[PDB]
């Protein structure tokens, strides 16, 4: 049957970003204190809060160096609404301050999680798809994420996933292939072949990383530096193994449930190996990697 | 890689 990919929240009408004030979210998170922080950070600190409104939201304080992580992620998550990404809903900027406030979900990001199940862990590997292809298929410019990764997925209150982290995010003419950048940026274990021999990011460089956060799902086990591995990411830890045995490398919870998902378990780490492939072009679109997963379950 | 894809579905086959 036929699906139609996106059909999310027409933007026209969606509630705008409430510009709000400095003393505001500083009030809330009772005076940005350690015990109301959830994040320590890359490029900000995360304080859980809740506003005047009683709405739940996590507020970003963005380190000022003596403005690019916030407008990359004005001009990308900012701009629009997804079911599978991270609701974006205000911003703070005097001086040189630059806060960003989020909707605040429930369970935080997948790698803290990581108390579910396999069909739980489908919804999440399938709804990060469906948001990254958001990102690259239904954008244009297109949005490149250049930072996808096990603490980038965030769970709500039915353990959907969302996608986060736009601090990276870059736009890429849908005329081009590739854009090109200044340095190299990435989370370790996750970083794509061709970015460390090119300053260049892609959409497929975005499957690549996509891929290394299914091996997670799959097995259970952080992208490195975990004792099996030895030498290597899982991307090496997972490759090697295989001719020894496959099912050994999936996720002992998994597994213990039920013996009949053995199967279904297997086909799901052929998509993963395929947006690991070391060649850019032979990666599936994350449509095809919809394809692939909806083409499974029949 | 090919090795490696061509593996895999030996397994899933047995299986
Ligand atoms: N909207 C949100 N709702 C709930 N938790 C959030 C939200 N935003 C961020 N977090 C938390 O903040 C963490 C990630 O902060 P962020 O800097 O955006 O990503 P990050 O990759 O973990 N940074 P870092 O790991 O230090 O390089 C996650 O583990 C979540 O627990």
């Amino acid at each position: 049957d036929l699906e139609v990919l996106f059909q999310g929240p027409h933007m026209a009408f969606e509630k705008p970003l409430r510009k709000l004030t400095f003393a505001d979210l500083l009030q809330a998170t009772n005076g940005f204190h350690n015990d109301s922080l959830i994040g320590s950070g890359g490029f900000g600190d995360v304080y859980k809060a809740i506003l005047k409104d009683g709405s739940a939201v996590a507020i970003k304080k963005l380190i000022h160096v003596s403005d690019r992580e916030f407008m990359a992620e004005m001009e990308t998550i900012g701009k629009i609404k997804h079911r599978n990404l991270v609701p974006l809903l205000g911003y703070c900027k005097v001086g040189d301050e630059r806060l960003l406030v989020y909707e605040f979900m429930k369970y935080g990001s997948l790698e803290d999680v990581l108390k579910l199940n396999w069909s739980t862990r489908r919804k999440i590997a399938i709804g990060s798809a469906r948001g990254l292809a958001f990102l690259h298929h239904n954008c244009s410019p297109h949005i490149i994420h250049r930072d996808m990764k096990s603490s980038n997925v965030l769970l709500d209150e039915n353990l959907e996933a969302r996608v986060s982290d736009f601090g990276m995010a870059r736009l890429m003419s849908a005329m081009d292939t590739h854009l090109s950048v200044s340095t190299l940026a990435g989370t370790p274990g996750y970083v794509p072949p061709e970015y460390y021999q090119s300053f260049r990011c892609s959409t497929k460089g975005d499957v690549y990383s996509y891929g290394v956060v299914l091996l997670e799902l799959l097995t259970g086990k952080r992208p490195t530096d975990s004792p099996d591995f030895g030498d290597n990411n899982l991307v090496g830890w997972v490759k090697q193994h295989a001719k020894l045995r496959i099912s050994d490398v999936f996720d002992p919870e998994l597994m213990k449930e039920d013996p009949a998902l053995e199967i279904e378990l297997l086909q799901h780490l052929k998509v993963a190996v395929a947006c690991l492939d070391d060649r850019a072009w032979r990666r599936p679109t994350m449509v095809q990697v919809m394809a692939m997963f909806k083409e499974i379950q029949a | 890689m090919e090795e490696l894809q061509a593996a895999i579905q030996a397994a899933i086959a047995h299986c």
